[PDB]
């Protein structure tokens, strides 16, 4: 019998392959459709088990798709016959057929895009009636009914996007009243007892999504159902499922942003959201906080002259209570950075906490990228607070204790030293975090800003020594750049970053400090000045506006030379240049002589012969030879 | 400072309003100790606070949670929190060490006699004290191991009382009959083992029977539910309705998964002591998966990570009989919404790894079930493409093993099914091209804007939507794409490249499954000797659809001689060569009758993508 069924299905599918013939009138008979559905259900049930003979598998597989296409084609004629559509949907969702794109491609292009405000309200009401209790329809069917309900509302919203306060004639009073009665006004005596059926969570999520969309896009139509909406949202918060609970929180936050609520509920919801610690639904909590917090001052005004809001102390309260859990601190800081203006006033109780927790958030040994981003973001937040204070003063305010500033500065220096990215240079062979960190460090040390601290600041001896004077680092710097084995990228990146930070700090030092500390500067830079790697020399000597991000930070060599009164440094540099040129390492010698000449021309007279010999021997010779070879090619 | 001194003297002379004031002062000191947690004056406060707390703690247990009872409960809570919150590190200037014996003994006695809401914090305090104060408290680990052994021994009787023999107005039971402390114990025990090393060798032998019995423990209601479900031939999942206390059930499963994690941790080196217990492990895993409540997703995630840790130890051979049972989606995932929305890739990836490792000894039915399940997984609508890529890679890997089946008909059928699944995926990808292009452009513009994102209506951003946005136009966002930072075009190209690479291997494997004697090859060119033969009318359709859908996906790479690298790049050219080489390995008659039918469609297609 199955061979006969397959042949009949194939013949019927072959028929109606040319719809522009008026020969499809045979699809209007209902007995034929029912018989087709029965035989199709039998064939599909036989397929589900490995019962068919091994010769009839693929033909039946293809016949099932042919049958579904035939059913959709029959459905296409007379779209308004919704009973057939509901029966087909029930069959699909009841594990009787196999879904095919044709059903959705018909739903779209016949119902969702129907060019009539009528035939939408009828469909919405019928879908709600099927959803509105009545049983006789499993949960999957309700979800698939919401699948058709929501797109109609979305399309109506899209079609009425214009200036003259366009009204939604589709959203008449009757449809809103029916929605209220069937979803909002209905107070479930014990919806938990109904949890003993599968897939209900998906229907609950769908109704929550529908309500959220309706609020967000037609807030002006819920003035007669505000209270019912509040009761609905609050009742659904009790759900034990994480995602449903957070969706309810998002809905209530939407309403709070779009409406007025007494401060008790907003405070309670905010406090409850802050205590949240489960890593699931993090994005939902982020969205809820973003929607709620900005309008908090309007919802929670404070007396004039009062700088201790309850909602301001609540985050501090949780920070104190749950300091043992790192996830809570990460979440609270993530919330805090996004809104610096609101907490600018209360920074008094937050700045020290941020500075202390900076070390905890990011581990010096091996932190994660998100941790680094968060630490840099909090750094930028406090910098923004300081800039706001300075601008307000220009246009006895709290200031951080010097101990906190020192700890922050040393931590930032170490973080820049141990950064992953490499500072861009003109000589790099063929970066945002490093740029931001360097810009922040430069901005902080300005004179009116914390720049008053440089006088007592040393040159970070521990970090500078362990990064530059290391024996492994020394030999790698003295190693051949050509050999990849002695070209550890991470170490060289660390050298470049430490060189940049020492340059920035020296740009702010005092001449007397440089003269006094000359031996330490010599000890630190002696290893690097002999390097044959172009990047190191570019770091030491070159200083270009393009790569500095609009910062006038003169090179280190120029600064130290200008510090010398119009000495030992000049003789030392001349000796380095002489020994480098003699050894054949022109890269260091040329740069050193360039800097010296830019300082005082009188010293290159005894160096002219070496420069001339190098030019006549290697550089110009190889350049001309290369261009001659290119011409030959 | 005066407030602290007056509060301290009031407390000292103590031995509603007065009790409320004392609670406020004590818990405010708890909150504000950050200014005094570390300092040279700590010894004085320590020695002056310990006696009062010890004297107060000697009072009888209080079970009520209202009025003065609640007041004293809060007093004790925010008094004992100091011990945990204090800097109890092992630094040289530690001053608690010399005065720890009496306090830790009293805390152990409290754990013996206190209640849930107190014993939990007491055991946590004991664990944190032992983590740092082991220098001189090393001799009292015997009492702690004896107490935890007693708890593990009485777990059975408490479970029996709670299941078999079974807020202000409530009465708080004794902590000895609570599942929370039992569930929290394993982490503390592991930490203690990590700290010390002198009391690990002999105690593991005593622990092993206890963990074995705890894992073997079962509820009569759930057991009979499973038995009747098996009798009916079906499988029962969820929570048995006969259970009157669902929360107790959930706590029991949480304790079970914690014990399973402890077993996985202990199996690292002490596996020799647990050799006899291996055969019951898979059945217990299946039972726990079936009985796990839908709501408790964290328990399921912990169970998944535990199974990953156990399978990594090369003990896979024992899981073979239950492979068929685990394939069922109801057992592996369940009805949980959060699980279905977040953790499906993890479970299916671990199952794919397990199947891949032990592929050698799989029966035909298991092969068929895996092929069906992962072909269905390939067509899923997950937001990304990593899940699809994993499913495709598993299918391609299993293609090689599918060709070793004794029956050639089944092997040919399964290979053809894999090809059909790939063709359907190509069609699905073809269906989403304009949406992907539009979303790529929109993401580029949005990233260019560089402004904070707000979830509110905006006139500057008209809500454009199309066919592919049927169920993605609602305000709620389960996971923001911004965190992913994914470009649909790039992901589609990656998936397409992976599928194209696997196609050649699949066709080569199919090349070695001809049924001997099916067709006559008396005279044939040497070029057409090892190719695949014997195609029916239904497989030519599959091959033609494969070609026609594969050719049209090259739009994602958007005169012709192109002597220099222009228009089409090296990657596109090599992908085209790989795609064309696939059709060199079929019967010449099939080649003729396929391309004689496909040439007009190809000619039409060239007008849109000239690189074809």
């Amino acid at each position: 019998k199955f061979i006969a069924i397959i042949n009949t299905i194939n013949m019927l599918d072959a028929l109606c392959q040319f719809p522009t013939a008026n020969s499809q009138s045979w699809l209007d008979n209902k007995e034929h459709i029912e018989w087709l559905k029965t035989v199709g259900k039998e064939l599909e049930l036989q397929q589900k088990k490995n019962s068919l003979t091994p010769n009839l598998r693929l033909p039946a597989h293809q016949a099932s798709e042919q049958l579904m296409n035939i059913l959709t084609k029959a459905l296409d004629r007379n779209p308004n016959d919704l009973d057939a559509l509901f029966s087909l949907v029930e069959g699909i969702t009841s594990d009787d057929f196999r879904e095919t794109p044709a059903l959705l491609s018909h739903i779209y292009n016949k119902i969702i895009r129907s060019d009539s405000i009528d035939f939408w309200r009828i469909t919405i009401l019928r879908c709600l009636d099927i959803y509105s209790g009545k049983t006789a329809s499993q949960r999957m069917k309700w979800y698939l009914l919401h699948n058709i309900v929501n797109p109609i509302i979305a399309m109506d919203v899209m079609r009425t996007w214009d200036d003259p306060n366009k009204a939604s004639r589709l959203l008449d009073r009757t449809v809103i009243d029916s929605i209220n009665t069937k979803i909002w006004k209905v107070n479930l005596p014990d919806p938990q007892e109904d949890l003993l059926q599968p897939r209900v969570d998906h229907t609950r999520m769908e109704v929550l999504q529908l309500s959220a969309m309706l609020v967000k896009y037609r807030h002006a139509l819920l003035q007669d159902a505000r209270k019912d909406f509040i009761k609905f949202a609050w009742t659904y918060i009790r759900l034990d499922d994480v995602i449903n609970k957070h969706a309810a929180y998002v809905v209530i936050g939407y309403f709070i942003a779009h409406y007025e609520t007494p401060a008790k509920i907003v405070s309670q919801i905010y406090f409850s959201l802050l205590k949240t610690n489960q890593n699931e639904g993090r994005a939902l909590v982020t969205q809820a906080l973003e929607l709620m917090a900005p309008v908090m001052p309007k919802r929670c005004p404070f007396p004039p002259g009062d700088r201790n809001p309850v909602w301001a102390l609540a985050p501090r309260r949780i920070l104190a209570e749950e300091s043992q859990n790192v996830q809570q601190m990460t979440a609270i800081f993530h919330y805090l950075v996004r809104h610096p203006d609101l907490f600018y006033d209360t920074r008094d109780k937050f700045a020290m906490l941020i500075i202390q927790c900076l070390r905890k958030v990011a581990s010096p040994p091996n932190p994660s990228n998100d941790n680094r981003k968060l630490a840099l973001n909090m750094m930028w937040l406090i910098w923004q607070w300081e800039q706001r204070r300075v601008e307000s003063k220009l246009s006895a305010e709290f200031q951080i204790p010097s101990v906190g500033r020192h700890k922050m500065i040393r931590y930032l220096v170490e973080f820049i030293a141990q950064l992953n990215e490499r500072y861009p240079l003109p000589s790099a062979r063929p970066n945002e975090l490093c740029k931001k960190a360097t810009a922040l460090l430069y901005n902080l040390l300005q004179p009116q800003y914390w720049g008053d601290l440089v006088e007592e600041m040393d040159l970070f001896p521990n970090v500078t020594d362990l990064v530059l004077a290391g024996e492994k680092s020394a030999t790698l710097l003295s190693a051949d750049p050509s050999d990849p084995e002695k070209c550890d990228d991470k170490l060289i990146t660390s050298i470049i970053n430490t060189l940049q930070v020492v340059r920035i700090v020296l740009h702010f030092k005092s001449d007397r400090w440089i003269l006094d500390n000359m031996p330490q500067i010599q000890k630190i830079l002696e290893k690097c000045l002999k390097s044959a790697n172009p990047e190191i020399q570019d770091c030491l000597h070159m200083a270009d506006r393009k790569y500095d991000g609009d910062r006038d930070v003169k090179p280190t060599i120029k600064r130290i030379l200008d510090a010398v009164p119009e000495s030992e440094l000049i003789a030392w540099l001349s000796g380095i240049a002489t020994e480098s040129m003699a050894a054949g390492n022109y890269v260091s010698g040329i740069n050193i002589l360039w800097s010296l000449g830019h300082r005082k021309p009188s010293i290159i007279d005894q160096h002219i012969p070496a420069i001339m010999r190098s030019l006549q021997s290697k550089l110009a010779r190889d350049h001309v030879s290369h261009y001659a070879a290119l011409g030959h090619q | 400072m005066a407030t602290s001194l007056i509060e301290d003297v009031v407390k000292k002379l103590s031995v509603y309003t007065e009790l409320k004031v004392k609670a406020e002062a004590a818990c405010a000191l708890r909150d504000s100790l950050d200014h005094y947690t570390a300092g040279p004056a700590y010894p004085a406060f320590l020695k002056k606070v310990m006696p009062v707390f010890i004297h107060i703690l000697r009072q009888q247990p209080v079970f009520q949670t209202t009025g003065e009872q609640g007041h004293m409960q809060k007093l004790r809570n925010c008094i004992l929190e100091i011990l945990h919150r204090l800097p109890t590190s092992q630094t040289p200037p530690e001053h608690f060490e010399p005065y720890a014996h009496e306090i830790v003994d009293l805390l152990l006695e409290l754990v013996r006699t206190d209640n849930e809401d107190n014993v939990i914090l007491c055991v946590k305090i004991l664990s944190d004290i032992m983590r740092h104060q082991h220098k001189i408290m090393s001799g009292k680990v015997q009492t702690f191991l004896n107490l935890i052994q007693e708890l593990f021994e009485q777990l059975d009787k408490v479970v029996r009382d709670q299941l078999d023999n079974t807020q202000a107005n409530r009465l708080l039971p004794r902590g000895m009959y609570s599942f929370k402390v039992l569930a929290e114990c394993p982490i503390i025990v592991v930490s203690i083992f990590q700290v010390h090393r002198s009391a690990v060798t002999p105690n593991v032998k005593a622990f092993v029977p206890l963990i074995k019995s705890a894992l073997l423990c079962q509820a009569k209601a759930q057991d009979q539910a499973h038995r009747e479900a098996a009798a009916r031939g079906t499988i029962h999942i969820g929570v048995s309705p006969n259970i009157k206390n669902r929360a107790a059930f959930g706590d029991f499963i949480t304790a079970q998964v914690k014990t399973m994690s402890f077993l996985a941790y202990l199996l690292r080196q002490y596996s020799s002591q647990l050799s006899d217990f291996l055969p019951h492990l898979p059945d217990i895993i299946v039972r726990l998966l079936r009985d796990c409540p839908r709501d408790k997703s964290s328990a399921r995630k912990e169970l998944f990570v535990a199974i990953r840790h156990i399978i990594n130890f090369n003990f896979r051979k024992i899981f073979l009989p239950k492979i068929d049972e685990l394939l069922d989606e109801r057992t592996l995932v369940g009805d949980g919404l959060t699980v279905h929305e977040t953790m499906r890739p993890l479970a299916y990836s671990m199952l794919a790894d397990l199947i891949h490792h032990v592929r050698d000894q799989l029966s035909p039915e298991q092969i068929r079930k895996t092929v069906e399940v992962y072909t269905r997984n390939l067509q899923d609508n997950f937001p990304g493409t990593s899940f699809q890529t994993m499913s495709a890679k598993l299918l391609l890997n299993m293609a090689e093993c599918i060709a070793r089946l004794p029956n050639k008909v089944d092997a040919r059928h399964y290979l053809i099914m894999i090809l059909n699944a790939i063709a359907d995926k190509f069609a699905a990808m073809n269906r989403q091209y304009p949406n992907a292009v539009k979303l790529s452009k929109q993401y580029a513009q949005q990233a260019a804007k560089n402004v904070p994102e707000t979830y509110l209506a905006d006139k500057e951003n008209p809500p454009d939507w199309d066919e592919i946005d049927i169920f993605n136009a609602t305000p709620i966002k389960i996971s923001n794409p911004r965190d992913r930072a994914a470009d649909p075009v790039v992901d589609n190209k990656f998936l397409f490249r992976n599928l194209m690479t696997g196609l050649k291997n699949t066709f080569y494997q199919l090349k070695s499954c001809n049924i001997p004697g099916a067709v006559d090859l008396t005279g044939a060119p040497a070029h057409w000797t090892d190719v695949a033969y014997g195609f029916t009318a239904e497989e030519v359709k599959v091959i033609a659809k494969l070609f026609r859908e594969g050719a049209y996906v090259f739009r994602y790479y958007e005169y012709m001689a192109n002597f220099y690298m222009v228009s089409s790049s090296k990657e596109e050219k090599e992908l085209l060569e790989t795609f064309a080489t696939v059709f060199h390995c079929i019967d010449p008659a099939t080649f003729h009758e396929v391309f004689q039918q496909e040439i007009p469609r190809l000619y039409e297609m060239i007008h849109e993508h000239t690189a074809l």
